[PDB]
């Protein structure tokens, strides 16, 4: 991913203020709700009856928060997601055989907590930085199917 | 397909737009040219820039569309027939721009509702925005 | 969204199917699983070896199903409720997978109907699975 | 993409029964008939407004014959695909801005013309080769996306 350095500044400036204990369990329980086949991946996390269920789900929140954890990898070196994210790319889609579109509706995800948020702050430039961003990760993830 | 639930969702949170139609229209435009540049290829003779009044009044017009959409979203279809024939015969877009409008739509409304913007309703409009897109890729006459 | 045209379209080329509806639906699940061999994981106890009697049982089902669709070309949603419940909440299939069974029902038809398979009733053919795979993976209740 | 000796066995002996004058004709017209969204990229080829005007159209049927000729090649480099198709994948790609969801369904469009030509030829292995096939041209194709 190419991030200007004005465009990086202004990611990193922002992920500075978001919540590492609750922002990914957010977007993974927001993904869990909007696309309720995504929730045949997570038999073993109980409850995920109603979106209520979901969002309150400890296991989601857990899991969030290393979903959380990756991106923030990304972020940290966004000139080798591809590096980062083998280990990922290779159970996401050998072991678990994730479809990749399901990589990018959960970027997009992100990015729609993230404008909750911030509000105003999560401006049209902002935003466009972050798509950079997610459509990385969703790429790197999904580099084994490439 | 929306459930009854959908339905009533979607006409509570978008009914909050009000008077901020045009505002939230453009700023959804917006977004998506910005975020996703191949969008432009199909305004080719629009001002797009960033305060544009082109685009503020293309916005209003996306934002009453959706307006109509709901007022008609058990028989969709006929209520959008005119806007059907536009993009999905004159125009051709590719069903990939609606996702993007779409997505961008809903960040538009995720930044200025956010008491409306929950796990359900944000569900709900999305299946909306789906809904909506589906008809106005589609050629039934 | 379905043309007038389109449904006596699917209609007529579904008609010719007949009683080979069942054969055709096991080959397609057939074609299905060793192509695209991630669907397989939706049937983990099943009996997918060639010539398979479970695959075969099933096979006919989908047909069959895929004819009370035809029948209900106007009204697939309420027709399909129990079928979608199914697919989309209990089954929680990921849609990828419907355009790949979709794909291959359409390959066993141009296999075994040539000449039926025109491009026009091949497009039709092609947007009627795509409306039935969107009621099968919607949650309308 | 790598093909069992039975499957490269079974792919080289369809495609030598292919016309190669006809059918890459015949996997663009249905493209642009099955997915009418697709006309948008060939708006200075004539008359497209019905299914036989399509197919019966002298430059999709010339524009199709070097499609065919790219898989064609395909077949020949199926462990290079990403080099052979580098020059075809800047063009689609960084100039045309084909969305890449529309490299698969011209794939499977494509094979939907064997079969409506070959019928019992066209097994389900024999199927199952050519989806591999058609996913790796695919891919290369993408590749300035990946
Ligand atoms: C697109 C961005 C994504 C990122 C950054 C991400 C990140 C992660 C991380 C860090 C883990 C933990 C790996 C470990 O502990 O070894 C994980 C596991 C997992 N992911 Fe994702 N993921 C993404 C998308 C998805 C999607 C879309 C799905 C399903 C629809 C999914 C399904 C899973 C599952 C099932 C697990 C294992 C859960 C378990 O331990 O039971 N991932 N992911
Ligand atoms: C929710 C989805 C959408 C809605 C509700 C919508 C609605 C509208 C409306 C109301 C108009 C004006 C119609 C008129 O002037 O009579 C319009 C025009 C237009 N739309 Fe959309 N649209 C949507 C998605 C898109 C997308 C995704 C694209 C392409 C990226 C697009 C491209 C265009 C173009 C090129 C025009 C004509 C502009 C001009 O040259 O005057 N639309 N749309
Ligand atoms: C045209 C699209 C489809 C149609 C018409 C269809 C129709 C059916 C029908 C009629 C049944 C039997 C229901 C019953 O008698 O209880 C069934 C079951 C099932 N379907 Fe589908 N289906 C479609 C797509 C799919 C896809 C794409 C998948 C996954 C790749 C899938 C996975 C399943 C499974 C796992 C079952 C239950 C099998 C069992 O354990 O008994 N279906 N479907
Ligand atoms: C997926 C397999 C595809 C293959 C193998 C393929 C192959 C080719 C080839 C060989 C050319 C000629 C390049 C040249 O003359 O230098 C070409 C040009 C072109 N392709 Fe494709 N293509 C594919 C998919 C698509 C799709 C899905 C579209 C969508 C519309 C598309 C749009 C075009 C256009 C617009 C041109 C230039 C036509 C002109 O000269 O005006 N291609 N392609």
């Amino acid at each position: 991913v190419h991030l200007t350095p004005e465009e990086k500044s202004a990611v990193t400036a922002l992920w500075g203020k978001v919540n590492v204990d609750e922002v990914g369990g957010e977007a993974l329980g927001r993904l869990l709700v909007v696309y309720p086949w995504t929730q045949r991946f997570f038999e073993s996390f109980g409850d995920l009856s109603t979106p209520d269920a979901v969002m309150g789900n400890p296991k989601v929140k857990a899991h969030g928060k290393k979903v959380l954890g990756a991106f923030s990898d990304g972020l940290a070196h966004l000139d080798n997601l591809k590096g980062t994210f083998a280990t990922l790319s290779e159970l996401h889609c050998d072991k678990l055989h994730v479809d990749p579109e399901n990589f990018r509706l959960l970027g997009n995800v992100l990015v729609c907590v993230l404008a909750h948020h911030f509000g105003k702050e999560f401006t049209p430039p902002v935003q466009a930085a972050y798509q950079k961003v997610v459509a990385g990760v969703a790429n790197a993830l999904a580099h084994k199917y490439h | 397909v929306l459930s009854p639930a959908d339905k009533t969702n979607v006409k509570a949170a978008w009914g909050k737009v009000g008077a901020h139609a045009g505002e939230y229209g453009a700023e959804a435009l917006e977004r998506m040219f910005l975020s996703f540049p191949t969008t432009k290829t199909y305004f080719p003779h629009f001002d797009l820039s960033h305060g544009s009044a082109q685009v503020k009044g293309h916005g209003k017009k996306v934002a009453d569309a959706l307006t109509n959409a709901v007022a008609h979203v058990d028989d969709m279809p006929n209520a959008l027939s005119a806007l059907s024939d536009l993009h999905a015969h004159k125009l051709r877009v590719d069903p990939v721009n609606f996702k993007l409008l779409s997505h961008c739509l809903l960040v538009t409304l995720a930044a200025h509702l956010p008491a409306e913007f929950t796990p359900a309703v944000h569900a709900s409009l999305d299946k909306f925005l789906a809904s909506v897109s589906t008809v106005l890729t589609s050629k039934y006459r």
